[PDB]
């Protein structure tokens, strides 16, 4: 239940969903770059918080954005 | 060290006719500068501060230069303190002075 | 006609959330499309991520 | 799983995180859920309450158990060979010898023998006996529950304040400076004047007989008849003895300065007349502000017209008012700034002014007090400046804030960074660097080559204030001099006579030690508020993280990106900081413990030739001292100092357990936990029972508070440990 | 402006229409309007408080009454000072008294005057009607006596704070041999 | 002359009572 | 004297020090004959320690409560009374060093800065560069005041990068 | 002192019952579930 956000700062490089281990992060069409891709983030129940979205981003500042807020067994990582 | 009801006496009835005719315009000036205290832009009444309404007894007076009770009051107040300054320093006798 | 600085020109970011504020850049293209950001500005000097191109757009890359 | 009824996003957690974090964010009530301005300020206003009903409680307990278990009456009759009894001990632990062991002060079973000088306070205020102790514990019993019953009675909505009432400031600083601070030093005043003074001369004056008791021969027609000189007729005579009639006097508001010759400390008609100097200023202060009577200031037009032309502050104060006034971190920073200088205040002056009647005489006392202010306002310093950074990251507005002198020191930070990072650095360069000089040059046996700067600064301060040691016969130190004149028939003798003597400790000989640790001190201070300032500047925002203030005060880093950003919160700053202000507070304590140790053995030798190089540090201080404090307890039995030589290993033992938390990291613990759950799971005769909550390692930020909350414990309780057995084993 | 202080030199801007101008401001505190005109109000007042005061000091010498130094020490420590050789039977508290409220008065009515009429009201302080006939050249002329004034007044507290003699024994003193007895000599001014 | 025993009964029941009085402003505070 | 301290030539506290020390030198010499390796190394010792005594008894430092020498660390009260080689002097020999070596680096950096590579001239140093600029650095009060009454010694902040406050 | 055998009554009351009852009665309202 981490919150995940994309800016228009985004260029559409693929880094960010490539990177991410959970399957948050997605590309969706856009206009607003020259790949015509932007990254989406609809299943954000799933991001655990590891920032490996956020460490792919080349774009300056960061165009992907986690925000960690309320923990559950999902988010909190737990096997046991 | 002679005579407190002179002393204070005086010294009271200066201080009320100087905050009465001679300071009163400055401090009447001054206070129109400053005005009520504001708290975001509105006055402590206006906030909900309903103790922060202006005394009554003192927005209407009698005096035609504007002279109120608390007036009154805040200047007899110094004139009492610099009355017992000038008694308690005359009560003491030591050679207080740097030469 | 071409819009926003020449390719090869030196520009002053203004962006006040980048890495390379107020410091020099030189300009390597200008997209004509319609982006929001298509001036591409390239340093000398690296940032954090150490990267060293960037996308500004144009109100925020005053030339010289 | 409804424990944080404040919280839901931290009731839904499924880990044992709901109830750690549950306990740490129960008072913060601005991150409650549902919570208006309203609310939040008369909850804090109950609160309040609830604190000074525990002070209130707290005192009274200390009164009862003196009365009760300590031996007040027989401390009355020879305040210099009794120790002071704290309370009995009950322990079904101990063994017979422990009992013979603790069996001191006269009384008939084991007891604590008190270090807080509560003694020398009720003996010098005028309480002589039991009784009164216990009147004054019953009387603060009841004082507290009428507290508490105001407390409930203003959360009640018929009795509710309004917020409006809450955010007027002329009026509540017009009734505090009057009020809380001019009327309450006035009534001490009467107090002194009429029970302590008396008490004092062998008078015994109480709620008896107090009316039927004149506290001037002449009452009363001096005061009004301007004659107040009559009240300062004849002292106390320099061979008075206190508690007796023996050359008594009957001046009740003298001015002589310096000390009481026998009791080493203030005149008790000095601190009456002081006290009522303060009630006659802090009143006509009080009346500075307007409220509804049509005079006085309004603060918000004060701030708006101190702003410098040429523009040098910029919008000058414009918009500190609402600034302050909405902010309720930004008004308890500023407190805790004032209340945290004040505590050092009183640390440094009542070692050097003792107030209370056989303070000083006692020593572990004095250090006691001493180490315990200067803690507590290192502690609240820190807090100070924390709560500047959550003001900072939470309730500062650029807009509002725009162009005053807030946002003008934002616009800089980095040369205050830098111009304090240069300072830090240049201090600790240098200050380490001839210690370590001096250090090696006596370790080659050439004691000669030492770098001894003196203290001439200092030195010639002390000069200034008629101290004839260093020839610098400067101020008050020549009795030409125009502050001399002037003083000379009011209350320079005794001040003088005070300060020449080397029986007390009004401002101790200084030679190149007091310069090495003056500046040791110099380097804490500013690497602390470097810590400190760094942390609330950079917490809006760095290079690094330029939208920190998104995240909040408190987070545990940005992920290993860019480098990596542990530690990159404000929060962290602040935690960083409280190891340098333990630091600096362990530096100015020893300072202050080896001085005076070597104060009062008459050995000044000792300090002032080891104090130069670290190794006199390590072995004439720390080694020397610790050799009674570790014998408390050994193979061949154990004496009084048992329970510091216990309480030493303890603070040990809690320190090395913060270094556990503070070097692993959350990450090693969680996959062992998790082998342990599967292991719990996983096991016959154990799989009937089941965790509701789910076991997860301690967070981040939890762990980072729990490690420098083990590390702040084991330091104090083992310098305290080693303070009182090393001061009391010896005095 | 007439004058330029260091001639070679360029001149703040601000002081060109001020009469008694020399350009004479290194520091700057005149570079806002409203700092400039209550500076301005300022230097005429000191001008005129330090012409009398410099009066006085230089008139109660020449004319054989002790130096300005010793004049209020017999109301201290006895009582009833002397003027002209008189005594006035006052003590300090009344006299304090008597001059606040009188001051009290005085400095009231001129301070909630108009800006200019705060600093050169004619009206009845000029029965003599000499603000005619362009007071500017006046009132450059005052303005030079009042900083000549004003620097003696500090000359006559510093020499008597550093030799303790009064204003025409140290002119004396310095006139009967001037090579070895100027403020050069003294232990106080050159610490040498 | 020692406190006696009904003025420490006395004083431990008037602490009862306030310990009364500190609950009911703890469960108000707590609402 | 200059606040209650002795010329260490006049306090007898110093000269008992003296005469301690040397006396341990020479209970540490009677054990081996006066000609070998370790007596020869004893007597040079014991040279340089009386050498180092008198050389501090004439410079006129003073001692304190103990015989040890004391430094004076203000201007005037130490130039006044003969103590400016105390704090003052190395005051200016140290700023006038260190000024050196920093001004030198200063301008190494300045001069490799308009170079190709910059980042690789700061590893691997342009060894005839760096000297040429470090014998121009002893001149460093002169060149960096005339660069700071130039105006061309710092750069106006509106250049300088900042973080977003 | 008076009253010698209060403290051996009240110190296991605050020791071991006050603290095995408020700790029995925290952890039964941390877990209440519903309150
Ligand atoms: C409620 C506040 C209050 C008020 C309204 C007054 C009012 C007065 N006081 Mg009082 N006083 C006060 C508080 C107050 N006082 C307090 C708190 C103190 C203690 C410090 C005193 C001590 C005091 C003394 C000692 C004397 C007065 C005197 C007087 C009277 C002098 C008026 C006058 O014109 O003198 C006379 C006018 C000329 C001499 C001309 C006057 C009616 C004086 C008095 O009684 O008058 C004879 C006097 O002797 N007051
Ligand atoms: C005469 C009117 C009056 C008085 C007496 C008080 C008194 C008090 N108010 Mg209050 N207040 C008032 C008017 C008044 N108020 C008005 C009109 C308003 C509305 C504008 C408010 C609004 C208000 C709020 C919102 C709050 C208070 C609070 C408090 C309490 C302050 C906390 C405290 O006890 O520390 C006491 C401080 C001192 C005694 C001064 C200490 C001086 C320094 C720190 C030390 C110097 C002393 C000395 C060196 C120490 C040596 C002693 C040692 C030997 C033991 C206090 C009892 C707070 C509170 O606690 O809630 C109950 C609080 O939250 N007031
Ligand atoms: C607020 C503290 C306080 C209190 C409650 C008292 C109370 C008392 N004093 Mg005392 N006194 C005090 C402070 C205080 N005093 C101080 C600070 C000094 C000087 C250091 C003295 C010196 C003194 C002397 C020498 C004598 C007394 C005496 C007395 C008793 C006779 C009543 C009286 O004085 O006549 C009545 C008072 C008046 C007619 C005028 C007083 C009104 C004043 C000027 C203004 C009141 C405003 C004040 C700020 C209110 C504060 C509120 C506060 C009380 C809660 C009385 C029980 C006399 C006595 O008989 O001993 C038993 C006695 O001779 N006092
Ligand atoms: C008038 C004093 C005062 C007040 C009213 C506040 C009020 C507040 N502070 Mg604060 N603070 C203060 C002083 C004060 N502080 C000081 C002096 C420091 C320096 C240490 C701090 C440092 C500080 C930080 C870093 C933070 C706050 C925070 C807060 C807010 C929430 C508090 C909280 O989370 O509760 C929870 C209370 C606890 C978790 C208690 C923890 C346990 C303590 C620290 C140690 C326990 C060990 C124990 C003593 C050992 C027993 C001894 C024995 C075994 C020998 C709150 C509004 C927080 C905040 O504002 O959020 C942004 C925040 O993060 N404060
Ligand atoms: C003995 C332990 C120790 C020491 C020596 C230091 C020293 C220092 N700390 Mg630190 N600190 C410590 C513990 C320590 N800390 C702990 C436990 C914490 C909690 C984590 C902190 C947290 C902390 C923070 C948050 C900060 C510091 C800062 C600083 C620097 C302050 C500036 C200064 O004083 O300049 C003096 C310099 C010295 C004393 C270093 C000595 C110089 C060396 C020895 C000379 C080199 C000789 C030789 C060539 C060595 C190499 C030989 C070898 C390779 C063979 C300083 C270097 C502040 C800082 O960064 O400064 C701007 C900073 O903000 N400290
Ligand atoms: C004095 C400091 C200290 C202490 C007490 C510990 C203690 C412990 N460490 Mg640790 N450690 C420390 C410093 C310390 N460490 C530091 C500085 C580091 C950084 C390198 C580490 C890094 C580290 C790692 C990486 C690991 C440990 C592990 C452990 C645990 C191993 C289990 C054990 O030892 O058996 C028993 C525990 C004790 C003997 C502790 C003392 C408790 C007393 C003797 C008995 C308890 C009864 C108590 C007194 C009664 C309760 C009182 C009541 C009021 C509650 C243990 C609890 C390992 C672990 O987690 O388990 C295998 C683990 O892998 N530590
Ligand atoms: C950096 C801090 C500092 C401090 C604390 C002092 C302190 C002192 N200096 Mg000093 N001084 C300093 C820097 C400092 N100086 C510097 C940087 C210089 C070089 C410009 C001097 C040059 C200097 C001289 C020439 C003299 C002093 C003297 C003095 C002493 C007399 C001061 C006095 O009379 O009232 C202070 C007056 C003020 C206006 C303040 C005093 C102890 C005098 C002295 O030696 O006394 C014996 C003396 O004549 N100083
Ligand atoms: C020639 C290079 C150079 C220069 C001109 C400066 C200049 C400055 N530094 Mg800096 N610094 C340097 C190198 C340099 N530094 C290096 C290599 C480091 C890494 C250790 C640092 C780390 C550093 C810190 C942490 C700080 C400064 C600060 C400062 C400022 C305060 C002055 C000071 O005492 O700094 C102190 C100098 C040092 C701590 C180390 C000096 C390093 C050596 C001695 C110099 C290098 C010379 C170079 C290797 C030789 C090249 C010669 C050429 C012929 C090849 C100042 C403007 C302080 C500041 O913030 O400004 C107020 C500050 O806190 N510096
Ligand atoms: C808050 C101050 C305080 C403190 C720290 C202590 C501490 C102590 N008391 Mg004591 N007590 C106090 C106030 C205090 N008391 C007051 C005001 C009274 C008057 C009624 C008493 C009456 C009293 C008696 C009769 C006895 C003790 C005893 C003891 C000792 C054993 C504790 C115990 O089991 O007794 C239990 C204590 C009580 C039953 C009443 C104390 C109630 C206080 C006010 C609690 C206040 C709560 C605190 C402020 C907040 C902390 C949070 C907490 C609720 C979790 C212990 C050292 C016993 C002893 O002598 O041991 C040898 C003993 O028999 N006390
Ligand atoms: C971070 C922050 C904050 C906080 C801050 C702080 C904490 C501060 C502080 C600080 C401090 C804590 C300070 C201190 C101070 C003090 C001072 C500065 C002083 C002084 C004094 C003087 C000057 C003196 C004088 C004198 C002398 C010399 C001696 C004798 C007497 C006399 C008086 C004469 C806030 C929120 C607010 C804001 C924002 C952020
Ligand atoms: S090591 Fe810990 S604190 Fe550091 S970046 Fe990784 S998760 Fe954050």
């Amino acid at each position: 239940s981490h919150t995940v956000k994309i800016y228009d700062t985004c260029i559409g490089c693929t880094q960010c969903v490539r990177a991410c281990p959970t399957d948050v992060l997605e590309m969706v069409p856009w206009d607003g770059c020259k790949a015509n891709q932007i990254a989406s983030a609809p299943r954000t129940e799933d991001c655990v918080g590891c920032k490996r979205c956020e460490s792919a981003c080349p774009t300056d500042f960061l165009s992907v954005r986690v925000y960690l807020g309320s923990e559950t067994t999902r988010s909190m990582g737990l096997a046991y | 060290l002679a005579d407190v009801n002179l002393v204070v006496g005086g010294c009271t009835v200066g201080a009320l006719a100087l905050g009465r005719f001679v300071f009163l315009p400055f401090h009447r000036a001054s206070l129109a500068k400053a005005g009520m205290p504001k708290q975001n832009g509105m006055t402590h009444l206006q906030a909900g501060d309903a103790r922060a309404e202006e005394a009554s007894f003192i927005l209407k007076t009698n005096d035609p230069a504007g002279f109120t009770v608390v007036d009154v009051m805040a200047w007899g107040a110094l004139g009492h303190a610099a009355a017992f300054y000038i008694l308690a320093t005359s009560s003491l006798g030591l050679d207080r002075n740097p030469f | 006609p071409d819009v926003g600085p020449k390719r090869g020109t030196q520009v002053r970011i203004l962006r006040p959330e980048s890495y390379w504020f107020r410091e020099t850049g030189k300009v390597v293209s200008v997209d004509q499309s319609g982006i929001r950001y298509p001036v591409v500005v390239r340093f000398e000097k690296v940032n954090y991520a150490g990267v060293s191109t960037n996308n500004y757009a144009l109100d925020e890359v005053v030339a010289a | 799983k409804l424990f944080p009824k404040f919280s839901q996003a931290l009731a839904q957690d499924p880990t044992t995180r709901r109830i750690w974090f549950g306990i740490a964010t129960a008072h913060d009530f601005e991150s409650h859920d549902g919570m208006t301005e309203e609310r939040l300020y008369q909850k804090i206003f109950a609160s309040h309450f609830g604190q000074l009903a525990i002070i209130f409680l707290w005192t009274s307990g200390n009164l009862f158990h003196v009365a009760w278990q300590g031996n007040f009456e027989q401390w009355v009759q020879d305040p210099l060979h009794i120790r002071p009894i704290a309370h009995a001990i009950w322990d079904p632990h101990f063994g017979q010898p422990a009992v013979e062991a603790f069996t001191r002060g006269g009384a008939s079973g084991p007891v604590n023998i008190s270090t807080s000088g509560v003694y020398q306070w009720w003996y010098t205020i005028g309480l002589r006996t039991n009784q009164e102790l216990y009147t004054g514990s019953i009387f603060l019993l009841v004082l507290a529950a009428l507290f508490l019953f105001a407390g409930w009675l203003h959360l009640q909505p018929a009795f509710q304040p309004a917020l409006s009432w809450f955010k007027n400031a002329e009026s509540r600083l017009n009734h505090h400076l009057a009020g809380l601070f001019g009327v309450s030093s006035l009534a001490w005043t009467g107090h002194l004047v009429h029970v302590a003074i008396p008490e004092s001369r062998g008078q015994h004056v109480g709620w008896d007989n107090f009316l039927t008791v004149l506290p001037h021969p002449a009452g009363l027609t001096p005061f009004f008849t301007g004659n107040w000189a009559a009240y300062a007729e004849n002292p106390d005579s320099a061979s008075h003895v206190f508690n007796t009639a023996q050359g008594s006097g009957t001046a009740i508001l003298t001015f002589l300065g310096g000390f009481h010759p026998q009791t080493q400390s203030l005149w008790l008609t000095d601190m009456a007349h002081h006290h009522l100097a303060i009630a006659v200023i802090f009143i006509l202060a009080g009346h500075m502000y307007r409220t509804i009577f049509g005079i006085g200031h309004s603060m918000r037009e004060i701030l708006e017209a101190q702003t410098p032309p040429s523009g040098s502050l910029g919008a000058g104060h414009k918009g500190l008012y609402d600034t302050v006034n909405n902010s309720l971190h930004f008004q308890l920073g500023l407190a805790l700034a004032s209340v945290g200088t004040i505590s050092s205040l009183v640390a440094q002056h009542m070692y050097s002014l003792p107030p209370y009647a056989f303070l000083a005489q006692d020593f572990t006392t004095q250090a006691a007090l001493y180490t315990h202010h200067q803690y507590i306002a290192g502690f609240i310093m820190c807090g100070a400046f924390a709560h500047g950074a959550i003001f900072f990251v939470r309730d500062y507005d650029p807009a509002q804030n725009r162009g005053n002198v807030l946002a003008r020191i934002l616009d800089h930070k980095e040369a205050l960074i830098s111009h304090l990072s240069w300072a830090s650095l240049f201090l600790g360069f240098h200050t380490l660097g001839l210690y370590v000089h001096n250090d090696v040059v006596q370790a080659f046996g050439t004691p000669e080559k030492q770098i001894l700067i003196e203290p001439v600064f200092a030195q010639w301060i002390q000069a200034a204030h008629g101290k004839t040691a260093y020839g610098f016969d400067f101020l008050l130190s020549s009795a030409t001099s125009a502050p001399s004149l002037a003083g000379q028939a009011l209350w320079l003798p005794g001040w003088l006579q005070g300060i020449n003597s080397d029986a007390n400790s009004l401002f101790l000989t200084i030679g190149p030690g007091d310069f090495l640790v003056h500046h040791a001190i110099a380097l804490g201070l500013h690497t602390t508020t470097l810590i400190l300032v760094k942390g609330a500047l950079d917490a809006r925002g760095s290079k690094l993280m330029p939208d920190k203030k998104d995240f909040g005060y408190s987070f545990p880093c940005d992920g290993p990106g860019r480098g990596g950003t542990c530690d990159i919160s404000a929060w962290d700053a602040f935690y960083l900081a409280v190891f340098w202000m333990l630091n600096t507070i362990g530096w100015v304590t020893f300072y202050w413990h080896w001085k005076h140790l070597g104060i009062w053995q008459g050995n000044v030798n000792q300090f002032n030739e080891s104090s130069t190089y670290l190794m006199g540090w390590l072995r004439d201080y720390l080694w020397l001292n610790s050799s009674q404090l570790i014998n408390g307890y050994n193979p061949f039995g154990m004496n009084s100092l048992s329970v510091w030589a216990w309480m030493f290993l303890f603070g040990h033992l809690i320190y090395a357990t913060g270094f556990m938390f503070l070097i692993s990291w959350r990450g090693y613990w969680q996959e062992l936990i998790e082998t342990l759950a599967w292991a719990h799971e996983r096991t016959p005769l154990a799989n009937l029972v089941r965790w509701r909550d789910k076991p997860v390692a301690l967070s981040i930020v939890q762990a980072r508070l729990v490690g420098l909350t083990h590390f702040s414990v084991g330091y104090v309780l083992t310098y305290a440990a080693f303070l009182i057995a090393s001061t009391s084993g010896k005095f | 402006k007439a004058g330029n202080w260091l001639p070679g030199s360029e001149t703040p801007a601000y002081l060109e229409n001020l009469p008694a101008s020399y350009g004479f401001d290194p520091l700057g505190l005149a570079a806002e309007p409203a700092s400039l005109a209550r500076f301005r109000e300022s230097e005429v007042f000191h001008g005129r408080w330090a012409m009398l005061g410099a009066a006085g000091v230089l008139g109660v010498e020449v004319l054989g009454y002790g130096n300005w130094y010793d004049a209020p020490l017999p109301l201290v420590q006895g009582g009833q000072a002397t003027y002209f050789g008189a005594s006035v039977p006052f003590d300090l508290g009344t006299l304090a008294a008597i001059e606040f409220a009188a001051m009290a008065g005085a400095e009231s009515f001129r301070g909630a005057a108009e800006p200019e009429k705060r600093v050169y009201p004619g009206g009845a302080f000029d029965p003599m009607g000499m603000s005619k006939g362009n007071s500017k050249e006046l009132k450059t002329k005052e303005i030079k006596n009042g900083r000549l004034a004003m620097l003696a007044c500090l000359g006559f507290a510093a020499q008597h704070a550093a030799t303790g003699a009064s204003p025409l024994e140290a002119l004396a003193s310095h006139l009967a041999n001037p090579m070895a007895v100027n403020f050069a000599t003294n232990g106080v001014s050159l610490p040498l | 002359m020692p406190i006696a025993d009904y003025q420490v009964f006395t004083a431990l029941f008037l602490a009862l009572a306030t310990g009364i009085f500190a609950v009911r402003l703890g469960v108000a505070l707590y609402k | 004297d200059v606040a209650g301290l002795t010329p260490c030539s006049e306090s007898k506290a110093f000269a008992k020090r003296k005469k301690n020390e040397v006396k341990a030198l020479n209970k540490r010499l009677k054990n081996y004959e006066a000609d070998s390796a370790p007596a020869l190394a004893l007597k040079a010792t014991i040279a340089r320690t009386e050498a180092r005594f008198d050389k501090y008894a004439k410079q006129g430092l003073l001692c304190g409560t103990d015989g040890l020498p004391h430094l004076i660390a203000d201007p005037g009260l130490a130039l006044r009374y003969g103590h400016a080689g105390d704090v003052f002097i190395p005051t200016i020999g140290f700023i006038y060093f260190a000024g050196w070596l920093g001004y030198a680096g200063s301008k190494y950096l300045q001069a490799v800065a308009a170079t190709a590579k910059p980042i690789e001239k700061e590893i691997i140093i342009d060894v005839p560069l760096a000297w040429k600029l470090l014998w121009e650095g002893f001149g460093w009060p002169l060149r960096a005041f005339a660069e700071y009454k130039n105006g061309s010694l710092m750069e106006d902040d509106a250049k300088i990068t900042v973080s977003p406050r | 002192m008076s009253a010698q055998f209060l403290p051996s009554i009240l110190v296991p009351l605050v020791g071991l019952v006050f603290p095995a009852v408020a700790m029995a009665s925290m952890f039964l309202y941390i877990e209440k579930e519903e309150i």
